[PDB]
């Protein structure tokens, strides 16, 4: 996640 | 960079009514992952930005369901259904998908309200300012709506419009009014050559001018 | 709760150095990345870059590489922004912002005014005459800000301070308070004006003229 230290899932 | 153009720049809207604000990006803000880190912030006068919506349409915690967001790729919209007086502020979109992160120039929400005649008071210069050879006469025209109000100073019957400085508060958040101050600064020399000073307000809530005076 | 408190307004001459602290309380500092964003009076917000509070590694945006340093004190839960060889063009409010999938918490904000103009204390003038409106006219100061209160802040209602107008190199602003008639003058109304840049605080009691 640009600018963040957090994670997120990708989107097919 | 991704240019973010926002429309409107000002959006007067009635209480109870709906409002949309749109933002267009100059290239797609879909992150390579497929997610779109797109957000709406509100900033009130004298306050830090407030998170309304992230990831195009998700309301943050404790945000009222009247607020909702939409759009894809390059075009997005925030809708406030039922505008309340408290939504006063400036709305800004932000994209956080491509570095550098960019914001929209902002949209100012103005609330159309029922009308209110101003309360007007004028003040003589103070002894302290006359001891400095300066004489400012101040007029307050507080809590009116609409914001269009024409103020004219008169000195012994004749208008003067040099040495006049007006200042307007932001629109009040609880009762939605505007207030204004108008100062006439004169040099004391010119002040002591005259007798009556008149602050007069033209506002659609009145058919008369609202006039306040005093005499030296 | 969660707070990001920032240092106060700084007035600087061009060529000077400022450091702006961002102290985070209420959450573990090393788990959210910190951004710094500039809000220019009128021209809107630019993001300046961010610093990963875990790795200590900073990312500057192209128009802020050079004179800008983000640093950290993690035992103190504080982020710092350093701006060297301060240009005029750096007068803005700066914000630290915590980011996870969004900036949910934004710092209080620190205004920096860079200016070779000289700090000038206000002349404050009392404006004396159901409800009565009283005033204080504050004239000829530089720079901004100036804080006006009425009875050291215990008289909050009925108050209005109009934005400062610039005319010459100097600012002027008015503040007004409406109180019940059977109160003034029985119950004293005093205007208090603190101008941080000149380290001055004046208190003016409105008396019947």
């Amino acid at each position: 996640v640009p600018g963040s230290q957090h994670i997120d899932s990708q989107k097919k | 960079d991704v240019l973010m153009t926002q429309t409107p720049l000002s959006l007067p809207v009635s209480l109870g009514d709906q409002a949309s604000i749109s933002c267009k990006s100059s290239q797609s803000i879909v992150h390579s992952s497929g997610n779109t880190y797109f957000e709406w912030y509100l900033q009130k006068p004298g306050q830090s930005p407030k998170l309304l919506i992230y990831k195009v349409s998700n309301r943050f915690s404790g945000v009222p369901d009247r607020f909702s967001g939409s759009g894809s790729g390059t075009d997005f919209t925030l809708k406030i259904s039922r505008v309340e007086a408290e939504d006063l502020g400036v709305y800004y979109c932000f994209q956080g998908s491509h570095i550098p992160f960019t914001f929209g120039s902002g949209t100012k929400l103005e609330i159309k309200r029922a009308d209110a005649a101003p309360t007007v008071s004028i003040f003589p210069p103070s002894s302290e300012q006359l001891t400095s050879g300066g004489a400012s006469v101040v007029c307050f025209l507080n809590n009116f709506y609409p914001k269009d109000i024409n103020v004219k100073w008169k000195i012994d019957g004749s208008e003067r419009q040099n040495g006049v400085l007006n200042s307007w508060t932001d629109q009040d958040s609880k009762d939605s009014t505007y207030s204004m101050s108008s100062t006439l600064t004169l040099t004391k020399d010119e002040y002591e050559w005259h007798n009556s000073y008149t602050c007069e307000a033209t506002h659609k809530t009145s058919t008369s001018p609202i006039v306040k005076s005093f005499n030296r | 709760q969660i707070q990001l408190v920032q240092s106060g307004p700084e007035l600087k001459t061009p060529g000077e150095t400022v450091r702006i602290s961002c102290k985070a309380s209420g959450y573990t500092f090393t788990t959210y990345g910190m951004s710094w964003v500039k809000q220019t009076p009128g021209k809107g917000f630019k993001w300046m870059g961010w610093i990963n509070t875990y790795s200590g590694v900073p990312t500057y945006a192209d128009d802020f590489k050079g004179r800008f340093a983000f640093s950290l004190e993690t035992s103190a839960s504080t982020a710092y922004l350093q701006i060297n060889n301060l240009k005029n063009e750096d007068t803005a409010t700066y914000f630290c912002a915590r980011r996870s999938w969004y900036f949910d918490v934004w710092g209080t904000g620190t205004t920096v005014t860079v200016s070779s103009a000289k700090t000038t204390p206000p002349s404050v003038y009392p404006l004396a005459p159901s409800m009565v409106t009283l005033g204080c006219l504050v004239k000829g100061y530089f720079p901004e800000p100036v804080t006006v209160t009425w009875n050291s802040g215990s008289l909050s209602s009925g108050v209005h301070t109009f934005p400062a107008v610039l005319q010459s190199d100097l600012y002027t602003l008015s503040s007004s308070v409406t109180v019940p008639s059977s109160p003034r003058p029985s119950e004293t109304v005093t205007c208090n004006v603190a101008h941080p840049a000149s380290s001055t605080k004046v208190d003016k009691k409105i008396v019947p003229r």
